C-alpha cells in the first residue's frame, strides 16, 4: 500500500525541514539546498493499516531543479509548500501547480503555508484563495511548532485510501530488550554528550 | 499496553545525540510513560509523538542507566541506552529529555529511579 | 558504474542502457535510484544532450525516457532556439510534430501513453511560442484541418490548444517580454474566429466524449480573454448550461467554465443579454435539482461520505453559486417570476455551508459577507431574504470557532485543559463570523435574540446541554457585542448572565466547571458597555475572577487574568474614582491586597496583573495622586529592590540563581507597568535608575569572568543566561520608557550619558557571542527619540557598535541572526536623523558603511534586505542635500558606480526577486541623478575619456560595458537599446520597471529582439 507524493514550492519554504520532521522527529535549523530530488519512504499507521508514501522532495531553487517536471511522472498525490513571511512563494504557487496537474492530471494535493510560527506574518490568511478553483486541501502550517504538521498527510491519506474516518493510530509497542568493554568509551562519548548544549533552551518544552 | 500499568506519566520532549555531527536533534515531542508489565514486572519507557502518535521511545530502565545534567539546561537528563526499540531493531543511543519545569525533571528522576529499584528485584 | 555510460557523448547513446538508468530511478530505491537520479540530471543538462533527442523518441521503449528528452528539447528551446541553424530548427520542429500524428494515430499509444503526449504537445506549443505566427502562419488552418480526419488528432488539437492559450494570456507576464506577449495575444486573437468555429462544432456534435472533455477544457481557458459575443451570440449557453450539465464526465469542466462566464466583461444596459445571463443560471439549477440532488438535499452528509467526485463537484458547485450570485443576483430580484430561483439558488448555499469543511465553509461565509453587507445598505433588499438569513443565522451560531480569548479546550480523552499552543489558524475565521453574524444581528435583531435566549433555555433545562452547545451559543452571544442598543443590550445581558450562572450553579465537577468558567469569562469581557453601568456587577466579577487566579485549574486562572486586562483596557476609569457607596477607589483595594491576589500566579502572569494596575492608575490625571498611586503598586517590587541592591552592592558575590530570577523578575514588573503607564511611568524610573544600571554594570562582570573561566559553552548555562536576562530586561525597560516618553529633555539630560556609558563599552569589549543584540535595539529606540539632540552620543553608539557589530555578520547571512537585522535598523535611524555621525566618520570606517548597505542588499531575509535597500535611498538622498561640496563630489567619486553596479547584481541575479521594487526605485533614483545633472563633477578620472565627456555619455559607456562582460550573450544592440529605453525612463517608475522585468527575461534566452524595449 505505497503511493507518490511529489514535495513541490520555492526554494526555502521549509519542503526538506517538514519531511525531516516527519521522517526523524528533528527540526534542521540550517538551509541547505535540495539537489534535484531527494526520496524518502514514510509510513504512517492508520485505523486502516499502514500506508506508505514515497516522498519525492524536490528542489525550489530554479538552479538546483534537475529533472524539474520530470519528478512528477506517476505522483499519485502532492503538496504545494509555501512560506507565509514570503509573499514571492505564495505568487509562485500557481507556477508550482501547473507545472505539476500538466503532468498529474488527477490526484490530490494539499496546499501548505509553511513557518506561520513566525511572528510577522506576510501573506495574510485572508489573500490565501488559489486552492479553492483548483480543489486543493489548504492548511497552514508549522514545521517548527509541528503547527497542523500531520494534517497533509492524514487527509491525502483519507482520500487514496478513499475512507473519509480514517484515523492515525498508535502502533503496538514490543516488549523492550534487558541488555547489559565499550564502557571506556561511553565515558567519553557522554561528556561530549553532557556538555553539547541542547537547543532551543526557551521553548516551552 | 494492555498487560501494563502507568507509574508515571509526564510531558517531554526527547533528544537523540548525533555523535558524527555534534548536535542533539529532537526524536519526538508527547507523552513519556512509565509502565509496569503486569506479568514480568519489569518497568520501561515508553514515549510517542503527539497526533501521529509513532513511537520515538521504548526501552527498560535499566538499572545501570545514571541521568546526567546537561551543561545548557535545569530541567533536562541525558543518559546512555544501550537497546531502544522505537525504530524497530535494539540499537543503542544518548539520550536527553527535556521537560516543562525542574519540578518535572526532578519529578522524572525521582521517579525513574524508583522504576530501576523495581526493575532490580 | 555501467549506469554512467550514457555521460560519455564520444561514443554512442546506448539506448537501452538509458532506459535501465531512467527505470533504475522511476522504478528502483535507495543507493540504485539515488545514483541513477544523479545521473540523469547530469546527462540532461549536457548542452549537446539534445542531440541524442531524435535517437532517444525513436528507439526507446520507456515513455519516461522519451519524456526526458522531451524536457531536454524544451530546455533549449526556451533558452537557446535561436542560437540554433536553421537546418537544426526545421529538423526539430518536423519530429516534435511527427512524433504528435504518430502517437495519434496508433489508437494503443493515445489510450495509454497521455502523459508523454501532454509532454509533447507542451514541447510543441513551446517552439509556437518561438516561430508562431511569423515562421508557421498555416499552424492554425492546418491544425483546425487535420481535425477532421481523426477523433484522436481533433482531441488532441484541443489539449495543444488550451496549452497555448494557457502560455499565451494566463502565464506570459513573467515569462516574455511586454512586446513579445502583446504579439502573440494578438496573433490569437487574429485567428480565434476559426478557432472557436471549430470548437463550437466539436460541441454540438457530441454528448460525452473525451473529445468533448478536451474541448471544454480549451473554453475554460478562452473563457479568461475571448470577447464576450461569442458567449452571448452563439448557442453556447444553451449547450454548457444543460446538455453538458447533464452527464458527469462534462459536468465538472461546465461548471468551471459557466462560473468564469459569470465573471465575463458584459454591457449593463442591454437587456437581452441580461436574459441570458438569467437563463443559463436557470438552466443549470434546473440541472442540478432534476440530475445529481434536490435542494433539500443533506449535503453536509454526502461531503462527509466523500464517493467519487462528490466533495469537488459541491465545491465548484459553492463557487459557482457564490461567483454568480455576487455578480448577478440584483438581476433576480425585482423580477417574481424569479424569485424561486434565487432562493433557490441561496438554499443551495445554506446547505453547502452546513458541510464540514473549514476552507469550503470559508468561501460561502465570504459569499455571505458580501449578501448581508450589501443587504445592510442596499434600499428594500433584506426582506426578499428574510428566510435565509434566518437559516443563516442558525449555521453561523452553531459553527462558532473558538475564540482567541477562550483558553480551555478538551483534549482526546474527554479532559477539560489548558490549550497547549494558540489555535492561530482560526482567528481570521473568527473575525469572518463574527463580521457576518454582526451584519445578521442588525438585519433582524428579534430573531437574533430568539434564537440565542430559546437556545440558551435549552441548556438550562438540561435537554439540549452539552459543551459544544454551551460554547457555540456563549462564543455567538459574545461575538454580537455592539450590535444592540444599550438599552436593548443592558435586558438581554442580564438574561444570559442569569442563565449562565444557572448553568454554574447546576452543571459540576472540574471539567464542566472548566467549560461554564470560560464562557462566562468570554461574555463578560466582551460587554464593557454593561460592565460600565453596573458597577456592583463589575466589582463582583473582578473579585470573581481574583478568586480564579488561585484556581489548580490552569487554564481558568491563565483566562482570569486575561480577562482581567481586557475588561480594565476598556473599563480602567470606573477603577480609579470613588464609586458610589464604596470606601475607596477600587485600584486603592486592588494594590492594597495584591500579594494575596497574586500569590500562586505564575511571573508573567503576575506581570500582566501589574501592567493593568498600570492602565487604571494612568487614569489619574493629577500628578501628585498619580506618583503616589505608581508609588503603592511598586511598593512589593521596591522593597525586594532595595534590599538587593543592599546585599549586592556589599559583595558582587548575586551568584545566587534565586536571587538572579527575583532581580530578572523586578525588572520584569517594572517593563509591564512602564508598558502601560508610558510617560507617566518616570518617577518609578528614577527610583531605580541609577543602582539598576550599577547592576548592570555587576551583572556584566559576573558574564565576563563566567565565560573566561568556564569558556563560551559559559553562555549557554542557566545561570549566564539568567544573569543577561537581567540585562536584557533593563535594556527593554530603557527602550519601552524612551519609546513613549513625553520629556525629552530628561531622557538626554538625566537618562542617556549614564545609559551611554553603562552599555556601550560593554557591548564592544565582549565577546561576540556575548554581545546582547538588546543594545543594539535599544540605542535605535535613542536615536529615534532623542538622536536630533544628541550628536555627540550618536557617534559614541557609532564608535562602539558598528565595527565591531559588522564583522560578526559579514561572514555570511545566517551567524547572529537579531544581530544583523538590529543592527541595520540602527544604521537606518541614524542615517535618516543623525547624517552629520557618518559625516564625522574616518574615510576607512566610511568605506565599511557603504560595504554593509551592499551586503544587506545581498541578503534574502526580508527585515534586512529592504532596511539596507531603503538605507541605499536615504544615503543618496542625504548626500544630494549637501549640494555641490567636496564630501558630496568624493562620495560620488568613490561610490555611484559601486551602488549602481551592486543594485544591478541584485536585479539580475534571479536569488533577490523580492525586493524588484526596492531595487528598481534605488537604480531609478541613480540614473536620474546623472540625467539631471545633479553630479557635478566627472565620475570618471582624466585620460580614460576625453575630457568634455558629459556624465551621462559615460554613464552609457560604463553600463555598455558591465552589461558586455556579465551577459556576454546578449548582442550590442540588445545592451544598447535596453540602456537607452531605461535611462528615458528614469522618471516613470512604472515603465522604467517594465524595462528592468523585459531585460530579466531576454537575459535568460539568446537572440532577444531589441525593439521589444521600445513597448510603449
Ligand atoms: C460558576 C461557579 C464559579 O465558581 O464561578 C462562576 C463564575 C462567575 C463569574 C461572574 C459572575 C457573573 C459574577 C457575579 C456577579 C453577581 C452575582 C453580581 C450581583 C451583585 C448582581 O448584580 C446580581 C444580583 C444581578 O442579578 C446580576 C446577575 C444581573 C444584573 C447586573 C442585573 C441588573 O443590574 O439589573 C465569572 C467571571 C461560575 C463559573
Ligand atoms: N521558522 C521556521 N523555519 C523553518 C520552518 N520550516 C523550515 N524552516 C527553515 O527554513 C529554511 C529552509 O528550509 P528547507 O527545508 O531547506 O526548505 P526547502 O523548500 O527544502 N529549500 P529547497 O527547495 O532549496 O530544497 C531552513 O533554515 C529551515 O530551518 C518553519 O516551520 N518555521
Ligand atoms: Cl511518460
Ligand atoms: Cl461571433
Ligand atoms: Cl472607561
Ligand atoms: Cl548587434
Ligand atoms: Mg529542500
Amino acid at each position: 500500500v505505497q503511493f507518490k507524493l511529489v514535495l513541490v514550492g520555492d526554494g526555502g519554504t521549509g519542503k526538506t525541514t517538514f519531511v525531516k520532521r516527519h521522517l526523524t522527529g528533528e527540526f534542521e535549523k540550517k538551509y541547505v539546498a535540495t539537489l534535484g530530488v531527494e526520496v524518502h519512504p514514510l509510513v504512517f499507521h492508520t485505523n486502516r493499516g499502514p500506508i506508505k508514501f514515497n516522498v519525492w522532495d524536490t528542489a525550489g531553487q530554479e538552479k538546483f531543479g534537475g529533472l524539474r517536471d520530470g519528478y512528477y511522472i506517476q505522483a499519485q498525490c502532492a503538496i504545494i509548500m509555501f512560506d507565509v513571511t514570503s509573499r514571492v512563494t505564495y505568487k509562485n504557487v500557481p507556477n508550482w501547480h501547473r507545472d505539476l496537474v500538466r503532468v498529474c492530471e488527477n490526484i490530490p494535493i494539499v496546499l501548505c503555508g509553511n513557518k506561520v510560527d513566525i511572528k510577522d506574518r506576510k501573506v495574510k490568511a485572508k489573500s490565501i484563495v488559489f486552492h479553492r478553483k483548483k480543489n486543493l486541501q489548504y492548511y497552514d502550517i508549522s514545521a517548527k511548532s509541528n503547527y497542523n504538521f500531520e494534517k497533509p498527510f492524514l487527509w491525502l491519506a483519507r482520500k487514496l485510501i478513499g475512507d473519509p474516518n480514517l484515523e492515525f493510530v498508535a502502533m503496538p509497542a514490543l516488549a523492550p530488550p534487558e541488555v547489559v568493554a565499550l564502557a571506556a568509551q561511553y565515558e567519553h562519548d557522554l561528556e561530549v554528550a553532557q556538555t553539547t548544549a541542547l537547543p532551543d533552551e526557551d521553548d516551552d518544552l | 499496553e494492555e498487560d501494563e500499568e502507568v507509574l508515571y506519566k509526564v510531558r517531554a520532549k526527547l533528544f537523540r545525540f548525533d555523535k558524527d555531527a555534534k548536535e542533539w536533534k529532537e526524536r519526538g515531542t508527547g507523552d513519556c510513560k512509565f509502565l509496569k508489565n503486569k506479568k514480568t514486572n519489569k518497568v520501561r519507557i515508553l514515549m510517542r509523538r503527539d497526533k501521529t502518535l509513532k513511537i520515538c521511545a521504548n526501552h527498560i530502565i535499566a538499572p545501570e542507566y545514571t541521568l546526567k545534567p546537561n551543561v545548557g539546561s535545569d530541567r533536562s537528563w541525558v543518559y546512555a541506552c544501550t537497546a531502544d526499540i522505537a525504530e524497530g531493531e535494539a540499537e543503542a543511543f544518548t539520550f536527553a529529555i527535556r521537560f516543562g519545569s525542574k519540578e518535572n525533571a526532578d519529578k522524572f528522576k525521582e521517579e525513574f529511579e524508583k522504576a530501576q529499584e523495581i526493575n532490580k528485584k | 558504474g555501467a549506469m554512467e555510460g550514457i555521460l560519455d557523448f564520444s561514443n554512442d547513446l546506448d539506448i537501452a542502457l538509458l532506459d535501465q538508468v531512467v527505470s533504475t530511478f522511476y522504478q528502483g530505491s535507495g543507493v540504485q535510484q539515488k545514483q541513477a537520479q544523479e545521473i540523469l540530471t547530469k546527462f540532461q543538462d549536457n548542452p549537446d544532450a539534445w542531440q541524442k533527442a531524435d535517437q532517444i523518441l525513436q528507439f526507446s521503449t520507456n515513455p519516461q525516457s522519451k519524456f526526458i528528452a522531451l524536457s531536454i528539447l524544451d530546455k533549449l528551446i526556451t533558452r537557446k532556439w535561436k542560437l540554433l541553424p536553421n537546418d537544426h530548427r526545421i529538423g526539430i520542429r518536423n519530429f516534435v510534430v511527427g512524433m504528435i500524428i504518430s502517437m495519434c494515430q496508433d489508437d494503443e499509444v493515445f489510450k495509454t501513453q497521455k502523459n508523454l503526449i501532454n509532454k509533447s504537445d507542451l514541447t510543441l506549443v513551446q517552439i509556437l511560442k518561438q516561430e508562431w505566427p511569423q515562421n508557421w502562419p498555416e499552424f492554425i488552418p492546418e491544425l483546425i484541418g487535420s481535425s477532421s480526419s481523426s477523433v484522436n488528432v481533433c482531441e488532441n488539437n484541443m489539449i495543444v490548444l488550451k496549452l497555448l492559450s494557457e502560455e499565451v494570456f494566463d502565464f506570459s507576464a513573467e515569462q516574455m517580454t511586454q512586446a513579445k506577449a502583446l504579439h502573440l495575444k494578438n496573433s490569437m486573437s487574429k485567428e480565434f474566429e476559426q478557432i472557436f468555429k471549430l470548437c463550437f462544432q466539436v460541441l454540438e456534435q457530441g454528448s460525452s466524449s473525451s473529445l468533448i472533455v478536451a474541448t471544454l477544457e480549451s473554453l475554460l481557458r478562452y473563457l479568461h480573454w475571448i470577447p464576450y459575443r461569442y458567449i452571448y451570440e452563439t448557442n453556447i449557453l444553451e449547450l454548457l448550461s444543460t446538455k453538458f450539465m447533464t452527464s458527469p464526465d462534462t459536468r465538472a469542466i461546465t461548471l468551471k467554465c459557466l462560473t468564469e462566464v459569470s465573471n465575463l466583461k458584459i454591457p449593463q444596459d442591454n437587456d437581452l443579454i441580461k436574459r441570458q445571463t438569467v437563463l443559463f443560471f436557470q438552466n443549470t439549477l434546473q440541472q442540478i435539482a432534476t440530475s445529481v440532488m434536490p435542494v433539500t438535499a443533506d449535503l453536509k452528509a454526502t461531503y462527509a461520505n466523500a464517493n467519487g467526485n462528490d466533495q469537488s463537484f459541491l465545491q465548484d458547485l459553492a463557487m459557482f453559486l457564490t461567483t454568480y450570485l455576487a455578480r448577478n443576483r440584483a438581476l433576480l430580484e425585482s423580477d417574481e417570476s424569479l424569485r424561486e430561483l434565487l432562493l433557490n439558488a441561496h438554499q443551495y448555499l445554506i446547505q453547502l455551508s452546513k458541510i464540514e469543511e473549514r476552507e469550503l465553509f470559508k468561501t460561502t461565509l465570504d459569499y455571505w459577507h458580501n449578501l448581508v453587507a450589501d443587504l445592510f445598505y442596499e434600499p428594500l433588499k433584506k426582506h426578499i431574504y428574510e428566510e435565509i438569513c434566518s437559516q443563516l443565522r442558525l449555521v453561523i451560531i452553531e459553527n462558532m470557532v473558538r475564540p482567541e480569548e477562550v483558553l480551555v479546550v478538551e483534549n482526546d480523552e474527554g479532559e477539560i485543559v489548558r490549550e497547549f499552543v494558540k489555535e492561530s489558524d482560526t482567528i481570521q475565521l473568527y473575525k469572518s463570523e463574527r463580521e457576518v453574524l454582526v451584519y445578521l444581528t442588525h438585519l433582524n435583531v428579534i430573531d437574533t435574540e430568539e434564537i440565542m435566549i430559546s437556545k440558551l433555555a435549552r441548556q438550562i433545562d438540561g435537554s439540549e446541554w452539552s459543551w459544544h452547545n454551551i460554547n457555540t451559543l456563549s462564543w455567538a452571544i459574545g461575538s454580537i457585542s455592539g450590535t444592540m442598543s444599550e438599552d436593548t443590550e443592558k435586558r438581554f445581558v442580564v438574561t444570559v448572565i442569569k442563565d449562565l450562572l444557572d448553568l454554574c450553579v447546576q452543571q459540576s465537577g472540574q471539567d464542566n466547571q472548566a467549560v461554564v468558567a470560560s464562557d462566562i469569562m468570554y461574555v463578560v469581557g466582551q460587554y464593557p458597555r454593561f460592565l460600565k453601568a453596573h458597577w456592583n456587577f463589575l466589582r463582583t466579577v473582578i473579585l470573581q475572577l481574583f478568586e480564579f487566579m488561585h484556581e489548580t485549574h490552569e487554564g481558568v486562572q491563565d483566562m482570569a487574568c486575561d480577562t482581567f486586562i481586557k475588561i480594565v483596557q476598556k473599563c480602567k476609569y470606573h477603577f480609579v474614582i470613588q464609586q458610589p457607596r464604596e470606601s475607596e477607589p477600587f485600584i486603592q483595594t486592588i494594590i492594597r491586597d495584591i500579594q494575596k491576589t497574586t500569590a500562586d500566579l505564575q511571573p508573567q502572569q503576575v506581570h500582566t496583573f501589574y501592567k493593568a494596575c498600570g492602565i487604571i492608575i494612568s487614569e489619574e490625571r493629577s500628578v501628585a495622586e498619580r506618583n503616589r498611586l505608581l508609588s503603592d503598586l511598586m511598593q512589593l517590587p521596591n522593597m525586594a529592590w532595595d534590599t538587593i541592591v543592599e546585599q549586592s552592592t556589599a559583595n558582587p558575590t548575586l551568584l545566587d540563581s534565586e536571587t538572579v530570577k527575583i532581580i530578572a523578575n523586578i525588572i520584569k514588573t517594572n517593563v509591564a507597568v512602564c508598558t502601560s503607564m508610558g510617560a507617566d511611568f518616570y518617577p518609578q524610573l528614577g527610583h531605580i535608575y541609577y543602582n539598576m544600571l550599577q547592576l548592570y554594570r555587576a551583572v556584566s562582570s559576573m558574564i565576563s569572568a563566567q565565560v573566561a573561566a568556564e569558556g563560551l559553552i559559559a553562555t549557554k548555562t542557566p545561570k549566564v543566561r539568567g544573569l543577561r536576562t537581567i540585562k536584557k530586561e533593563i535594556l527593554k525597560l530603557v527602550e519601552t520608557y524612551i519609546s513613549k516618553a513625553r520629556n525629552l529633555d530628561d531622557v538626554v539630560k538625566v537618562l542617556v550619558e549614564p545609559l551611554l556609558n553603562a552599555v556601550l563599552e560593554d557591548y564592544m569589549n565582549n565577546v561576540p557571542d556575548a554581545r546582547d543584540a538588546e543594545v543594539l535595539n535599544c540605542m535605535t529606540t535613542v536615536v529615534e527619540k532623542v538622536g536630533h539632540m544628541i550628536p555627540q552620543g550618536v557617534i559614541l553608539i557609532l564608535q562602539s557598535v558598528f565595527e565591531c557589530t559588522l564583522d560578526m555578520i559579514n561572514k555570511d547571512f545566517t551567524e547572529y541572526p537579531e544581530h544583523r537585522v538590529e543592527f541595520y535598523k540602527l544604521l537606518k535611524v541614524i542615517n535618516e536623523k543623525s547624517f552629520a555621525a557618518f559625516l564625522e566618520l574616518p574615510p576607512a570606517a566610511f568605506k565599511l558603511f557603504v560595504d554593509a548597505i551592499c551586503w544587506a542588499f545581498k541578503h534574502n531575509n526580508r527585515d534586512v534586505e529592504v532596511n539596507g535597500l531603503q538605507i541605499a535611498l536615504d544615503l543618496v538622498k542625504n548626500i544630494e542635500r549637501m549640494g555641490n561640496v567636496p564630501f558630496a563630489n568624493e562620495f560620488h567619486k568613490n561610490y555611484f558606480f559601486i551602488f549602481v553596479s551592486e543594485t544591478f547584481f541584485v536585479l539580475t541575479d534571479s536569488d533577490h526577486k523580492s525586493g524588484f521594487s526596492k531595487q528598481a526605485l534605488l537604480l531609478m533614483k541613480l540614473i536620474s541623478l546623472v540625467y539631471d545633472n545633479k553630479i557635478s563633477v566627472p565620475l570618471y578620472q582624466e585620460a580614460e575619456v576625453p575630457q568634455g565627456t558629459s556624465n551621462q555619455v559615460y554613464l552609457s559607456q560604463y553600463l555598455a560595458n558591465m552589461l558586455s562582460n556579465a551577459f556576454p550573450h546578449l548582442t550590442s544592440e540588445q545592451i544598447a537599446s535596453f540602456l537607452s529605453a531605461l535611462t528615458k525612463q528614469c522618471k516613470d517608475l512604472v515603465v522604467f520597471k517594465g524595462t528592468l522585468r523585459d531585460f530579466l527575461v531576454q537575459i535568460k534566452e539568446v537572440g532577444g529582439d531589441p525593439t521589444d524595449y521600445l513597448f510603449a
